């Protein structure tokens, strides 16, 4: 959905498909799961082969704290009262990460 | 300097010699201390636009600034 | 808004500036109020 000059939106012509493509080239894919459900995210990266780009980046712990809404509390990261730590969770990587 | 016929942006000279590099979206010359700064060098056509024949022109091609999902050795023109 | 108004029947109407859709109505705010924009909404569907 999209509003124009006119004050509505108009939801026509306007496809998800070739959105979907652009992203995939330059993203990485966060996933989390709790115990009853599950949250897929694309946050945005920063190629160091170019130097002409200029992509603000950061590291995993802030980036799983901008992409959901985290609070830092007390060194900790907890979400919605849910602790998140390097320790108090378990990751899972792909061979190739 | 600018006595490019066709109006694709750039400089005509830059095109027809030794080279030039898009850099802050803007055409500068090649200078020989850019490789250790991670840049290339492109060299085009002033005679026509789109030098490939694809659907996006020099200036669109160069400054990577037209699909993301193009692999970055089809930026060259 | 004059508090000599209610015994004419006007009523009081709050809105927002910081948008203009303040209740995500397909119809704006002063389209709301001032009812000429369909007559089959009932009135109390006026206020914003």
């Amino acid at each position: 959905g999209t509003k124009n000059s006119s004050g509505q939106i108009v939801t026509e012509g306007n496809s998800w498909s070739d959105y979907i493509s652009q992203i995939d080239s330059i993203s990485a894919s966060i996933i989390l799961d709790t115990e009853n459900e599950s949250y897929e995210r694309r946050v945005t990266a920063k190629n160091l082969q170019d130097p002409e780009d200029k992509t603000p980046e950061l590291t995993i712990g802030e980036a799983i704290e901008k992409a959901f809404g985290a609070t830092k509390k007390d060194g900790l990261l907890y979400f919605n009262d849910i602790p998140i730590d390097e320790s108090c969770v378990e990751l899972i990587f792909d061979d190739n990460t | 300097d600018e006595d490019l016929d066709t109006d694709n942006d750039n400089i005509p000279d830059s095109y027809e010699r030794n080279g030039y590099t898009i850099k802050d979206l803007i055409a500068v010359k090649w200078e020989d201390s850019f490789a250790e700064q991670g840049y290339k060098k492109y060299v085009s056509n002033y005679l026509e636009s789109n030098t490939a024949g694809d659907p996006y022109t020099d200036y669109e091609k160069a400054s990577g600034s037209f699909d993301k999902a193009i692999k970055t050795e089809a930026r060259d023109p």
